[PDB]
Parts: C-alpha cells; structure tokens; sequence
C-alpha cells in the first residue's frame, strides 16, 4: 500500500532573487546534463574570486598644485576621506575618471577600512620645501577652513619632505567613528543628521615655502593616490556615484 | 618607516603601509562575506524586457556582453557594469525568467549558440525555422496558467576558448555574443490583457574570470 | 620525418661521401643562429617626441604591437611570414632621457583588446610602469598571452591582441631656456614563441 | 501528530526535453512494470552504442580525373577540409550521395579531429607518373588558384607513385587551427569574418606527366576517399547538407 | 611508413594511419560525450501533431520505422533519419505527449499491440471500440487542466525478434510498425479554443540497436 | 529556518491503470487502517495464485 | 644576454604578470615550428623534360 503524505506550506511559487542558492538553475539544456571542467590556459593564471583584486591598486584620485606663492599656513587642498572621492575628468571622450576602489564602493551600502592615500610629489632634484597633511577626524559637514597651521598640529600628522630619491608618501588614515559602518547616502537624496559617509576631512598645508633657482619651473604639482585595506563592504545596490567637485 | 616608498619602484609597492599606531579590528560580525564575486553576482541581476502585441509570434535576443550596444537593448545596470570589470568569461550561466499577465498561454523557449542559422535579434517577428529545427537543438515547453517562472542553466558551447566585453569593430560583432535564447508564445488568441515577460542573469560556481580590467568611466554605466 | 613526405615503391639507399666535420679553427666565435637568437632579440618600435604643449592625460604614442612587430624590416619577420599562426608573450622597453632640470612623468601601460570605455584614472589596474624624471627613465613589462581563439592569425588578425597606450600622467614643464622636449623609444621582443601551420599562401 | 511540509520551488510543471534525465517516463504502460533482457541472438553479436561505428568507415567523397594532356604544375582538384563535403550525385534514382563521416557531422554544430583522406588509384602496372598532395592551412574562403607548383613543396605534402602494388594512400592532415573547435555554418545564411568551417583547403597537383604505350587508356582516374579519427562534437541539430558542387 | 597501405586488403585496412608528425590532442574539456548513441537520442525528438475538430472524437497514430511513409505521416526529421542507420532495433520507447489550448478536457489514452484489432491509422473518426474492449489493453487517464503532458513508456511487445526500418513490399507493411498510441478526448464541449496536441519520441536505457547501414541520400529527409 | 524545495514535475495527477503499482489504494475506509490475515480453513487447502 | 645589449644606471625590476601556460587541450597538434622544421625540409628546385 502507498502512504506518502506531504502538507504544501506557504510562500508556494515564489521566485527568490535574494541570494544565490534561491537563483540556482532546476533544470538545464545542456545535454546530458554535461559539466565543465576548468582551463586556466589562456588566462595568464589569473583567476579574480575577489574584489581585493581591484582595491587593493592605487588609483589616481585627484592632482593639486604646489605654489611657491603661498605664504606658510595656507590651505592647498582639503579632501574628504571616503572610497568615494574622485575630482578627476577629461575632455576627448566626455568622460568622469572614475577610480577602481570607487566603482568597487559604489555599488555597496556600506563599508569600513583604512583608506590609504599615497602622494607623489614631480620635483626636480633641485626645489625644498615641505608639507604637512593633517588627518581631522569627524564628520564631512564639519567647517575646516577656519583652523590655522598652528592648530593643526595636535591632530595626528606627518610631515614630509620634496627632495630626495623617495617621491612618494604612503599615509594610513585610522578608522575613527563611533558607528561600526559609515553609510553611502549619495542615494539619497539630502542631508541627515547623524548619518554620514567620510570619516572626517583631510588637509594639505604648506609648511615651508617653495624655494628654486630661476632655470627652473616654480611649482610642484602632485598627485593623490587612493585604495584601501583590510576593507569590508555589503548589502549591494546599483548607483552611479557622480565627480565630487569644487 | 613604512610610511615613506618609491612607487616608481614596483617591488617596493608591495610592502605593507604603515603611518600611525594602530590595533587589529577585531572579526566581522556577520558570517558571509559580500564582497566574494560568486556571492554578489550570487544574486541575480536584471537583463531586458518584451512584450507580445499578438499571437503566434516569436521573439528572439542574444545575450551579448559588448560595451558597444546601448540599453534598451543591450546589458543594462549591473550586468553592464560587471562584465566590463574583467576582459574574459567562460562557464555556464543561470537564467531566470518571469512571466506576468494572460494566462493558459503555452510557450516553447530554446537556446542557439552562437553562428547558427536564427532569427535576426532584437526583432518580433513570425518564426522562419521549420518546427523540426527548434526541438533538436533542445527546448523546454511551460504554460504560464501552472508556473509563470522558469530558472534554467544556459550550457557554455562556442568555438571559443573565451568570450570578451571589451571588444571594436570586427571583432566584437563576432567574440562579444554568448548564445540566443528565443521564447515563442503560442495560443495568444484575445490581444487584451498584456502578455509580457522579463529576465534576470546569474552567474554560476563554474564560471571563471580573467585578467582585472578597469572599471568603466560614469558616462558608460546607463539603465533602462 | 618532417613533413614532406615521399612514399615510394622503387626507393634506395642514398651515396654519402665524407661527414660532418668539427672545425679546429672557428671561421666565426657567435653562436649559429637559430630561432632564440632571431625571435626573440630587442626590436625598435615607436619613436616620438615628448613636448610641454602636451596636456594632461593627452596620448603621446598609442601602439598596436603585434602589428607593428610584423613588416619587412625586422629579421622576425623571416618565420612570422612563414606560419600562419602563433601565440607568444611580449617584453616591452620604454625609454625616455629627462634632464633633471625638468619635471613630470608618463605612463606606460599594456591594455588587451582595446582600451574601449574604462577609465583613464585607473591605467594602473594593467600591468604599467611609471617614468618620472626624478627616479628612472626606463621600465620593463611583460605580460603573458590573452586573446579569445587559441592563437593570433596575422593575414587577417581579428583584433589586435596588445595594444599598447601611453599617456602623460603629470604635465611636463621647465624653467626658461631648458630643452624643451625629450625622446621616446619603445623596444619590444616576443617571448617564448611557439609556430604553426607552414604555408606558401603569404607570397 | 503529522508533519511534513515542503515549499514547491518555481518552474512548476515545465518540460524538459533538453537532455534524457528529463525525457525518461514517470509511468508506463507495461504490465507490472516489467523489466527487457538483453537478446544478443539474431543480431551477429554487433551492437551499437557508438558513432564512432561509422565515422571510421571510409567512404566515397569524390573522383577526379587525371589526363595525360595535362602539364607539369597544374592543378587537377582542390578540396576543402571538413567532414562536409560531398560532391557525388546519381541518376536513377535522383539523389544525392552522402558520405558516412558527412551524415554524422550534418547533425551537429562543432566538430575537431583528423580528417584522414584516402586516394585510390587505378592504373594499369605500365602507366607511371607521380602526384604532389599540397596542405595548405587556413580558412576555405583563401584563394588557392594563385598558387605554383615550386611554391606548393613549402606547406607538407606527400608524393606518390602510381605504380605498384600498393594503389592506395593515407593521408592525415593534422588539426590546425587558431580556435579549439571549427563550426558549422551552412545552416546560416551568409558569410563572416572569423567564423569558419573548414581548416583549410588541400591541392592535388601533377607533379610528372602520365605517361603510356598506345594499346591502354591515357587518363587514370582516382578516388578520394574520407574518413576521421579523434573525432569529438557536441550541440546536436538537424541539417540538411547540400552538395557542394563546382 | 603508414602512409601508404593496400585498401583492397581488408587485414591492412586495420592498421593505424600515420602521415605527418603530431601530438596527442589533450583531451576534452567538457565531462560529458555527446557522441554516444544513448545520449544524443538521449534527447527527445519530434514525432507528430494533431488537432481534434469536434467533441468525442478519437484519433489514432501508430509508429512506423517504415522509410516509406513519407510525411506529415510518418517520421520526421531526426527520428526518420536515426532509425535508417542501423538495419534492427528492439526494447521500449520513452513517449511524451503535450497538451495545449482548451482546458477541462478529460482524455484517455491506451497503447495497441500490432496486428490486434484497432482503429485505422491516421485517421481522426468516433471510436469503434468497446469501451470494455480499451481499458484491458491498459489505458492512463488524464485532465488538462492539471497536468497538460504526460511522459509514459511504451512497452516492448510483439511477436517479432524484432522491429527494422528498411523494408519494401509485403514485409514493409506488417513488421515495421512498432505499435499504435490512441488518443480519446471527451467533454470538449465547446468547439473554439483549438485543442491541439504534440508527441515527442525518446529512447531509453534498455534499447539495442544492431547491424549498422549506411545513411540516407539527402532527398529522402524531409520536415513537416 | 526551513528550507525543503521539490520541482512538481511533469505528468501531474495523471490516473495510471496499467500495471498494480499505480493501481494501489493511497487511502482506506478501512477501520485504523487494519490487515487481514490469510484464512485457509473452509477453502479445502486450494489456493489458486496461478 | 643575446645580443642587443642595454647598458643603463637607472634600471629597474621589470612586472610580470601571471605566467606561461601549458595548454591542457591542444588549438593545434603539429610540432611548433623552429629551424629544424623550417630550413631542413624538402624544397623544389628545377623541373624539365627529357626527350
């Protein structure tokens, strides 16, 4: 005799998109029910499981200039720390350089890190002069153009110097906030109290004046790098993230 | 002292950053983690749309992972995003449709890979292929009065060691396609009430990646 | 047994005189030429001229390589001719002579396929390297085969499988007076290079 | 108390006539669900799981003439490579020969191997003279006519002797190609660039003149066979294969 | 030296063929072989279709090997040209039909052994049977509103060793019929909606096949 | 959490009268569901299965 | 060391990426070609009739 009984539950019929084993194929029109084995041999042997592969590349994110015009204590550039920061564009094609760790941030909710920028001075060998980059943790709402250079120092810095056979400057921006997760709020549309992207701002001063002889150009322009590590991201969505200007 | 490096100098761009004191950040709380491919692209994503204006006709789309096409037709949102991060693909996919509307509609869906005789794409039109065409090369044939959904594995058959997305001119008419999936609607007979279908791809545990491409510049990146 | 091939009813066996002799006395010291020696040696590709009215970001020299590597003049073009398909990888030189009273910097960087859309903010995802006038004036990159058939085709190539891209990654400038420009070479030589399929169709 | 439950997942009720385990019957008409032995009895003990059966049986693809007339250099007959070509015909009745190793691959899209030709000569013991078989790689859309005698001797070639007691000869040409696999194109309608099908064309050249006493016949025509080894294919179809004629 | 060979020697026609200098060829990515007979008849093919006119009319098809039927009544496609390579075949049938357009439609099918008295073939008319006489045979009985295809296997039974496919004259006419699949509807009550039906013919596991011929010249294969 | 999933496959509620094991009853009216042992004794030891 | 001969300060480590690969199904199973395939094979030199 045949007794086999099963009660229907509820939620019959409803396709789930939410995660992968909801969106696994039944059935197939492979014949024979055929599988694939792998072939790494035109690849070059490299196989990407992983975002870390993009984000853990510099990216240019921004370029200022260094002017010898400036007087000690002025601001060059003030930047917000988030992945979400490119200033960058072009001109033939019409287009917004984007950076990698951007477009890897911009599809997600949320995020945490250490974004690690990594300034590259273009000197001759022949031009001194200093910098100081001045990490102000907060929020990005936060007025900055009213501190001083004196005042700057209490916040954690690092001075650097132009000349030398060392060009570049790799700085580790600690995580600092008191939520866990920062928030990607470019979504939406206007301002909230208390919820934020960047962890705070950054600032660029000069610390010495620029000094060269006549035969040579009399200012320095350097470039900003941008990645990240020990990065966390989830809850994915789909967003353009439009240049940050000023 | 890891705060200074030439970067000019690439085997000293993979030393390990450090600036300030610091601690370890403990664990992350939640067990999964999002940011492995075969969990985001895990779920599935949008692809296109179409809708039937009368009976006994067939409609057909590649599956075509070139920059070049412009949605409506073409890949949109994410997937045209996700394609162009990378320069190569291989393996099976896992397509899902879903069907809204009339009902007691019965409907045969094949797929066609690459090269071989087919309908032209993009295009709603009358079927041109003798009936006996279609069930050899496999099909599936579902009523949307039962299911009304359907989540099949395209298999991978191409001459192609691998298909590509970043692609011009020549080579990207030919490379840049996947297969063709087709849907023919059958027993249509009252033009009311809307039939209409939509599709969602994902990508599978057997598919591969290659060589990191970069991301694709605003202006590219378009939705439907 | 190599490939043409007699297949005979009347054959015989063939008249040698001498054999192969050793020379006591070199005629000349290099060692005989072969494949690794011809194929595989440093070639000139693109030369140009590197000037301040350059903008940022504006493309100096875009190559095609492996189009480039292929024409009468370079002595690699005596197998390529002769086969009709490869697969191989590439070495690539590029070097510039800045005067240290000049300042900026370029990159170099190997893209497959085409550059299409992504971003140019991001060239240093492909494998690339940095000229700057205040560290070196020379880089070496070498990337292994990508394509999407099994090997290049080169009477009617579908797509150019490397094609390499250069752009000025910081504006040049100078003081007054101070050489206004520098010159630019690439060098490129194949790499592990495999041939097949003889044909006489290429005359 | 009783409880058993199970969510039916989408794609209810849905055919698949993709591959068997989705063709095999849930019921059956045989009474008692009954079981069929094997009978090997009537059959000569010859069963067939394989299509390997024929396409390793050679076959009649073409014959072409070979004429005393004809000058040192020129090209008798040339033949592209692949399991497709036929070019025979009948009369009574009307109807159109097929190889075997052709009616296997009519039916499917891709195909890689060897394809072995076999040429069969019927001369006499006192004709004499030779043929030069000319491999020449590529695509099938090449033009081969250009090409002269002292040019062919680069690509492989294999030259024969008519007389003897050995009248047939194996020719394999080796699989070259720049993708894994070839396709079959004469279901589509028109040509394109970098879909082919063939791997390339083969020449039969007269590489000494035919020579004969008066008292026999002064042309000696030759068979062409064809047949594969290492054959693999997938994507089944169905096809009806043309001649192709010249 | 295996370049050259006798072919009017059959002993010598065994041996392996060696011309050029090669490589073994790797081996094939896919795990599966699509050229085992099992698997690619392992797929369904297209047998026939018909379509009922009025309420309580039964129709009746049997399934000829024969080459000679020509179609729409006979075997089409595919199946008319795999069951012309080999001379033999015995052992069951996987059969599927498919329902499509009207719905409350009761329907019973039965399965005919050859010879035994049966409606005539291919011929739409009102049972002749005893409806005593049908469900002894044996017989599913099936609703179209829930279900709409049925997957059943046809027996082997006959009387023959077995059943051949490439027959003339008085042997063509009696064994090559594998035997008849009948289909009665009732309760069609309404005469629009177009009932209509499709059959799919597999082979199983338990199939045999003996003695293989040579392929059909390319008139004979024909579609609907 | 639950998670148990079954595709409906095709030939849904199709009656199959051909062999005994489609023909075999999923329910009873029979009280508890009770079995009935063989009785041989008016019978005569005849029993007929052939 | 072949025979162009960089002499140079400024060098530098070249990047790689990735590596060669075995190819575990063959595009084409003839030997690949170098000089003793090229150079030595059988050519065609005059051909002419004798009367």
């Amino acid at each position: 005799m045949m007794r086999n009984e099963t009660r229907v539950s509820t939620t019959e019929n409803v396709v789930n998109l939410s995660n992968y084993e909801d969106a696994r194929a039944k059935m197939s029109f492979a014949l024979d029910q055929e599988d694939w084995k792998s072939d790494p041999s035109q690849g070059g042997g490299i196989k990407i499981t992983h975002f870390t592969t993009w984000t853990s590349i510099p990216t240019l994110a921004a370029q200022f200039p260094f002017n010898a015009s400036d007087s000690v204590g002025q601001q060059i550039k003030v930047i917000p720390v988030d992945p979400y920061f490119f200033q960058m564009t072009n001109t033939n094609p019409d287009q917004k350089c984007i950076t990698a760790l951007a477009s890897i941030c911009q599809m997600f909710c949320f995020w945490r890190g250490d974004l690690v920028f990594d300034f590259q001075v273009f000197p001759t060998k022949y031009h001194s002069g200093r910098l100081l980059f001045c990490f102000v943790p907060g929020n990005e709402l936060i007025d900055v153009t009213g501190i001083t250079l004196k005042q700057a120092t209490t916040a954690p810095c690092a001075v650097m110097d132009i000349a030398g056979v060392q060009s570049t400057l790799r700085f580790r921006v600690p995580w600092i906030s008191d939520t866990p997760y920062r928030v990607n709020r470019y979504t939406k549309e206007a301002h909230q109290k208390g919820e934020y992207t960047a962890i705070g701002k950054l600032i660029v001063y000069c610390y010495n004046r620029l000094t060269s002889p006549s035969n040579v150009a009399h200012h320095v322009r350097v470039n900003v790098y941008l990645s990240a590590i020990n990065l966390e991201c989830f809850a994915p969505l789909y967003h353009a993230m439009d240049v940050t200007t000023q | 002292v890891g705060a200074i490096t030439t970067i000019e100098d690439p085997v000293l761009a993979k030393k390990v950053p450090e600036t300030f004191p610091e601690l370890k950040p403990g664990e992350s709380r939640h067990t999964s983690d999002h940011m492995s491919i075969y969990k985001f692209m895990g779920r599935s994503h949008f692809l296109c749309t179409f809708t039937f204006n009368s009976n006994n006709k067939e409609y057909t789309f590649p599956i075509t992972l070139s920059s070049t096409s412009n949605p409506p037709h073409g890949l949109p949102s994410t997937l045209r995003w996700f394609f162009n991060l990378f320069q190569l693909y291989r393996g099976p996919l896992d397509l899902t449709i879903i069907i809204t509307g009339a009902t007691d509609v019965d409907g045969m869906a094949w797929f066609t890979p690459v090269g071989l005789a087919v309908d032209t794409p993009w295009v709603e039109k009358e079927s041109a292929l003798q009936i006996d065409y279609k069930t050899a090369l496999g099909a599936v044939r579902f009523n949307t009065r039962r299911t009304g959904n359907i989540q099949i594995r395209l298999p991978w058959y191409s001459y192609l060691y691998a298909v590509s997305g970043a692609l011009d001119g020549l080579g990207d008419k030919t490379d840049s396609t996947f297969g063709l999936v087709s849907i023919q609607i059958a027993n249509y007979n009252h033009s009311d009430e809307y039939l209409s279908f939509s599709c969602y791809l994902s990508v599978t545990e057997q598919s591969e990646f290659y060589f990191p491409r970069a991301p694709l510049n605003s202006n590219a990146m378009l939705s439907t | 047994a190599s490939y043409f091939t007699s297949v005979d009813q009347s054959s015989v066996h063939t008249a040698e005189v001498g054999s192969h002799q050793i020379e006591p006395l070199k005629t000349s010291v290099d060692k005989p030429g072969s494949k690794k020696t011809q194929g595989e040696k440093f070639f000139l590709i693109h030369s140009a001229r590197w000037l301040t009215t350059h903008a940022l970001f504006h493309e100096v020299a875009k190559l095609d390589v492996v189009k480039l590597l292929y024409n009468e003049q370079f002595a690699v073009q005596g197998l390529l001719r002769y086969h009709t398909y490869a697969r191989f990888g590439i070495e690539i030189q590029v070097q510039i002579n800045p005067t240290p009273f000049q300042q900026g910097g370029l990159i170099c960087a190997m893209v497959p396929g085409d550059q299409s859309y992504g971003s140019i903010a991001s060239l240093t995802v492909y494998p690339h390297g940095l000229l700057n006038c205040n560290i070196n004036n020379v880089v070496r990159i070498k990337v292994p085969f990508i394509y999407t058939r099994g090997a290049y085709h080169f009477k009617d190539p579908q797509y150019p499988v490397w094609e390499l891209t250069i752009r000025v990654w910081s504006e040049l400038n100078i003081g007054t007076g101070t050489s206004a420009y520098t010159s630019l070479n690439v060098l490129a030589r194949f790499t592990d290079l495999e041939l097949h399929g003889l044909t006489p169709l290429s005359t």
